[PDB]
């Protein structure tokens, strides 16, 4: 995982 | 969908002003416009990105392409899910499918990326990011190093031929071919803009207006799409397209529906233009191209452009060039400069109204000295543009050329006119010693044009020593423009060859005249215009002066000087 916009 | 808004497409003129109000109180009128444009779009089905055999193919589970415009790869038989790649078709101001907004390839995606470039016949890649940022991977390096010379990803053979390396972007000239398919190689152009922070924005809008001018210049032999990718492919990339499009839209209807074009974008790819700052950026880009326009002749067409730029057929009027100089701002009180205006310090300025901006004044590790930091063609290199020392600051002066580690000094003035001192005399025949530092000149060479003086500097910290060159230029009174330029040039060359060029606020060069702006601006200018005339055969005199006018007050504040630049840059390039 890892969310771009955060 | 939802309740967005209805913004009024901005007409050319009022743009400058609309922008002004839109930004009052940290631009809430803007924070609103950008706040209402939805992240994603509910309806548009996103079923192929989410599939299991495609999970590892995405860089962020946050950014997935809509199903109707997803870029497709030649379905490899057997291997299920070989038609998917994280990219998306994007529409310009007209040309449908003008761009392909794509996620930065993953190490595991590098092959499917060069497959898209071959199957889409794209010959212009626009990379706006860095593979590594914050110690995290933001994009794999999908290209051969000028060393390896040639590396083949999958069945696609990539070979690099040229590798130019400019201040913000690096332009590569590749040649790709599928060797498992008798067809001939294609010339690809790859630009990488490195002055753009993830989730952030560049420094000056002109930088963006800059690479745009240059991707529009690149040849697209197959009328293919333009690949504009970054890390997720939505943020910096979405922003770039925004400008490119809206500029056409201005150079077309003198109006611009940014809001609309963003919403229109946000409909093709989620989160495109992911930041309020980038939102406000797009506007500034337009507000500034509008305002000052395009000022950047090419060494190729310099003499032509300039010749007509200088002529005014109905003499009761000024020349186009004069027009240009007039459009040039003049940051009169542009920013804070209190430091320079203190009681004791007002007697440390050869000129009271030529004080350095608090924002760049040279700290005196802190104490005061009237010297301004100046930006150099090659960022982050910087040069000091100070004033000839005052009979009382002669001490501090050396502290500065010692602390900031100066290697070469360029004095554009005489020690004094008639009887009045234009500068002091920071040097003597002896072993003058100012405070902790000790100077000792070793040589004095007089030439028909300048005079070189070699000093040897030290402190009680002996058995070391730094040798410092000083080039004093004569033929040039604070009045008449440099007498005979052809030699002002030679100076700039010989000077340049003594400074290194390897690329720690340790500025190697230091230039000075009375106020350090009067004629010191002309110099700093010439320097950068020359270092650019060399590295890109291009020259933007306007913008160069715009950054100077912005750094310290007093530089090139007259049309005579402005125009001078043009002249000299031209005579020294037939």
């Amino acid at each position: 995982r890892e969310e771009y916009d955060v | 969908e939802k309740q967005l808004m209805n913004v009024e497409p901005i007409h050319a003129d009022i743009l400058l002003e609309t922008y002004k109000r839109k930004i009052a109180d940290e631009g809430r009128p803007f924070l609103a416009e950008f706040q209402s444009i939805p992240r994603v779009f509910s309806k548009f089905p996103i079923k192929e990105a989410r599939k299991p055999f495609n999970q590892n193919k995405n860089r962020y589970v946050d950014i997935l392409p809509y199903d109707y415009n997803r870029v497709e790869l030649s379905e490899i038989n057997g291997d299920a899910g070989s038609n998917y790649i994280n990219a998306s078709y994007i529409d310009g101001f007209k040309e449908p499918r003008k761009y392909i907004a794509a996620q930065g390839p993953r190490d595991e995606t590098v092959d499917d990326f060069w497959r898209m470039i071959w199957e889409q016949k794209a010959t212009v890649i626009v990379m706006v990011t860095r593979c590594e940022e914050g110690n995290r991977n933001k994009c794999a390096e999908y290209w051969p190093s000028m060393e390896e010379g040639t590396r083949a990803f999958g069945d696609v053979v990539v070979k690099i031929n040229q590798h130019k390396r400019c201040p913000d972007y690096i332009i590569q000239k590749l040649n790709i071919v599928n060797k498992k398919e008798k067809a001939t190689g294609r010339e690809v152009t790859h630009i990488q803009f490195t002055s753009w922070p993830d989730h952030g924005v560049p420094e000056d809008p002109h930088l963006l207006l800059k690479l745009r001018r240059r991707v529009n210049a690149f040849s697209n032999f197959f009328s293919g799409p333009i690949v504009v990718h970054s890390s997720a492919g939505v943020g910096r990339t979405g922003t770039y397209i925004g400008i490119d499009a809206m500029l056409e839209g201005l150079e077309a209807e003198n109006k611009v529906d940014v809001y609309g074009y963003v919403v229109k974008l946000r409909r093709q790819r989620c989160l495109m233009v992911q930041v309020e700052a980038q939102y406000i950026l797009i506007h500034q880009a337009l507000v500034e191209y509008n305002q000052f326009g395009e000022t950047e002749v090419n060494l190729s067409e310099l003499h032509p452009y300039l010749h007509n730029m200088k002529k005014r057929d109905p003499p009761s009027e000024p020349s186009p060039l004069e027009a240009e100089f007039q459009r040039l701002p003049s940051y009169r009180s542009w920013r804070t400069q209190h430091i320079g205006n203190q009681e004791e310090n007002k007697s440390k300025n050869r000129n009271s109204n030529v004080i350095p901006y608090d924002y760049n004044r040279v700290p005196l590790k802190s104490k005061y000295i009237n010297a301004s930091f100046i930006m150099s063609y090659w960022k982050p290199e910087v040069m000091i543009a100070a004033q000839g020392p005052l009979k009382e600051t002669i001490g501090d002066f050396w502290q500065m050329i010692f602390q900031r580690k100066v290697k070469v000094i360029v004095m554009l003035t005489e020690l004094k006119h008639g009887d009045q001192e234009i500068c002091a005399q920071y040097w003597g025949e002896g072993k003058q010693t100012y405070g902790d530092i000790e100077v000792d000149l070793k040589d004095t060479d007089k030439s028909s044009t300048y005079t070189l003086r070699v000093f040897e500097l030290r402190h009680s910290k002996r058995k070391d020593s730094r040798t410092v060159y000083q080039y004093q230029y004569t033929n040039w009174s604070v009045e008449q423009l440099p007498a005979e330029p052809k030699e002002l040039i030679s100076m700039i060359q010989v000077v340049k060859q003594k400074l290194p060029q390897k690329n720690h606020k340790s500025t190697p060069l230091l230039i000075h005249c009375r106020d350090g702006s009067q004629q010191t601006g002309i110099f700093c200018a010439l320097l950068n215009l020359l270092e650019s005339a060399e590295t890109e055969e291009v020259v933007d005199i306007f913008q160069v002066v715009k950054a100077l006018r912005k750094a310290r007050l007093g530089m090139v504040s007259t049309f005579e000087q402005y125009q001078f630049l043009y002249d000299v840059i031209a005579s020294t390039y037939p």
